């Protein structure tokens, strides 16, 4: 659904403490604002990939305290209260592969 | 009066849904909503 | 009643596309990316990439051909470096204009051309209808959906024993208002009394985890007595 | 995550188009019953039987995902190429692109200045290849992580927040219902058919 958030200051990546470096830099242009630009896309692209993706629901929804849904069970798919993250039996594995 | 606030977002009002193995909740009246969508 | 919603939700949306700047965003902003790539593009003429002059035409004047042949060199792989990269960000941006495309043509042929059980592909709710508009370098749709209102809760039970039988609805649910059970659409509230022309009998009462007992009016029966 | 699966046990489809109505969870089976050709007599004489297959078939998911290692292939495929990149554009730096030196502070001091700015040109020119490629493959991995991620919106609209009736679109069979898991970078839907 995403990808990591990362970006890359390009005057650090290509440059590094030194200035001279820097200085021949600026000549070459906009390619270091070009990639940090296409970056910060990227970034943008990924956080509205998740709210896109997890956000249809407009209201957040509780399922009722006694699970009486005629036999069909959840308690793999729904929070466990337990553990301190209320991910569910599933998603706790889901996260540690 | 009036200053910057930096919070953890609200995700919604929590709805808690009134289930029961008993109770349903049939509309009785609609609304014919007009979406606008925008495509490149 | 209908009508009249229709018109006035087609007047809001005349109404927030009037006074709302940020609503043609998609647009706005793949016109202005095209824009500031295209003017990138022409500013990086201006950068030396390490050629004494950034200029063309004074590099080889003020540099014999043989000297300025390598500032010559130099500023040609700079600008074609700016070439390539403008061609690779169009193209993954045209990729991206082509799959928005695809998407705009699907939902044009399945929702202008046709009534869409996907849902929330067109407009949130049960989708209705579409009218596209045309825009600059896309398209809008007015995805014309049906959203109930006003809910009221009511008790339900999968079947209706009667006679010794279950019952179940042909197409609709079971519903009391407190006392007396009536059989109901499943998307707007419309009781009605239990007959058999809207049930149909499947079994018996025992299997059934949540029936309930009633009668199930027999339309026959009546004429049967005058 | 936890508030798409309570709206599906508690309203089922209609949280997706307006205002969640709660119904049994008998019903709502029933209606995805009726939902594929098969009449929701079919539930309420076998309620029970497709209550233990539904628990049954959610613990063999449990045990099945919980065994196999290679289960998540996808997103474990994602984050190791995204680390992979950036190892390969972080060891990029150690390259000498030409320059006869890897570490521009050595070329700084050991050569004179008019002399090492050639030696700087030719280790930003590498370097910014080495960056150019990499947003270049992180753009078309952006492109395919966002059609990836178009596919879960819709799959999660037609099938957590509706029953679509698209064939192997969520699941192999009948579609019944579909139940979101969040998963690092992804998401996991575990289609009832
Ligand atoms: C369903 O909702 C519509 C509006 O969404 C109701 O129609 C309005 O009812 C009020 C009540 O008197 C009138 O003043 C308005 O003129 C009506 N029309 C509009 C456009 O607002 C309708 O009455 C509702 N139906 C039920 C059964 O409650
Ligand atoms: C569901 O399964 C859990 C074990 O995962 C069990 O403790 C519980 O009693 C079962 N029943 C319900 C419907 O909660
Ligand atoms: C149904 O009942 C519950 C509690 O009994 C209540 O919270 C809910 O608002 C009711 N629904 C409607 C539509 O009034
Ligand atoms: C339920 O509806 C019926 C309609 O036939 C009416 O006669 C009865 O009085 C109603 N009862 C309540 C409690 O609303
Ligand atoms: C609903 O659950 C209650 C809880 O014990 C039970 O007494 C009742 O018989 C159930 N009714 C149906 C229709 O499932
Ligand atoms: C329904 O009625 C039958 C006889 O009319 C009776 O044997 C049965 O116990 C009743 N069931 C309920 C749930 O009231």
């Amino acid at each position: 659904v995403s990808m990591t958030k990362t970006s890359v200051d390009c005057t650090m990546y290509i440059c590094g403490d030194s200035t001279e470096c820097s200085n021949l830099l600026l000549q070459y242009g906009s390619f270091c604002t070009q990639l940090n630009r296409a970056l910060t896309g990227i970034a943008v692209e990924q956080d509205k990939n998740t709210q896109e993706v997890f956000a249809q629901v407009k209201q957040i929804y509780k399922t009722p305290p006694i699970k009486d849904f005629g036999g069909f069970n959840f308690s793999q798919i729904l929070p466990d209260p337990s553990k301190p993250s209320k991910r569910s039996p599933i998603e706790d594995l889901l996260f540690n592969k | 009066s009036q200053s910057i606030i930096a919070y953890t977002m609200s995700l919604g009002a929590e709805n808690s849904v009134a289930y029961s193995n008993n109770s349903i909740a049939i509309p009785t009246n609609f609304t014919i909503s007009v979406t606008t969508e925008i495509l490149p | 009643l209908i009508a009249n919603q229709f018109n006035s939700a087609i007047g809001k949306i005349q109404d927030s596309l009037s006074s709302t700047p940020s609503a043609l965003g998609k647009l706005q902003d793949v016109v202005n990316q095209n824009a500031q790539a295209l003017n990138t593009l022409v500013k990086q003429l201006s950068s030396n990439f390490g050629a004494i002059s950034s200029v063309l035409n004074d590099i080889l004047s003020r540099l014999d051909p043989p000297e300025a042949e390598v500032q010559i060199d130099r500023l040609i792989t700079g600008r074609l470096q700016s070439l390539q990269t403008y061609v690779t960000q169009q193209l993954i941006r045209a990729a991206e204009i082509r799959a928005s495309a695809n998407l705009a043509a699907t939902k044009m042929s399945e929702c202008v051309l046709g009534q869409s059980k996907r849902v929330d592909f067109c407009g949130k709710g049960y989708h209705l209808m579409s009218f596209p508009q045309s825009a600059p370098h896309g398209v809008v749709f007015l995805h014309v959906t049906y959203v109930p209102a006003q809910e009221k809760n009511f008790t339900t039970a999968p079947a209706i024993c009667h006679d010794g039988k279950a019952h179940f609805p042909r197409e609709g649910v079971f519903v009391s208002n407190g006392t007396h059970w009536f059989v109901t659409q499943r998307n707007f509230y419309e009781p009605q009394i239990i007959t058999t022309d809207n049930t149909f009998v499947s079994g018996n009462c025992d299997v059934v985890i949540g029936i309930v007992n009633n009668t199930v009016y027999d339309p026959l029966q009546p004429e049967l007595d005058s | 995550t936890s508030a798409l699966l309570a709206g599906t046990i508690t309203s089922g489809w209609t949280f997706g188009a307006g205002p969640a109505l709660q119904i049994p969870f008998p019903m709502q089976m029933a209606y995805r019953f009726n939902g594929i050709g098969v009449t929701q007599n079919v539930l309420y004489e076998n309620q029970k039987l497709i209550a233990n297959q539904f628990n049954s078939a959610i613990g063999k998911i449990q045990d099945s995902l919980s065994s196999t290692p290679s289960a998540l292939g996808k997103l474990q495929d994602v984050v190791n190429q995204n680390a992979q990149a950036l190892n390969t554009l972080v060891k990029q730096l150690s390259s000498n692109f030409g320059a006869i030196s890897s570490v521009l502070n050595d070329i700084l001091s050991r050569l004179d200045p008019p002399e090492a700015e050639v030696q700087i040109d030719r280790l930003i020119t590498g370097r910014l290849q080495s960056l150019q490629t990499y947003v270049t493959q992180q753009l078309i991995r952006a492109a395919e992580i966002r059609a990836s991620a178009n596919l879960a919106a819709t799959k999660m609209s037609e099938c957590v927040l509706g029953q679509s009736k698209r064939v192997d679109f969520c699941g192999k069979g009948y579609h019944l219902m579909s139940f979101p898991q969040s998963a690092p970078h992804g998401v996991v839907f575990l289609h009832v058919t």
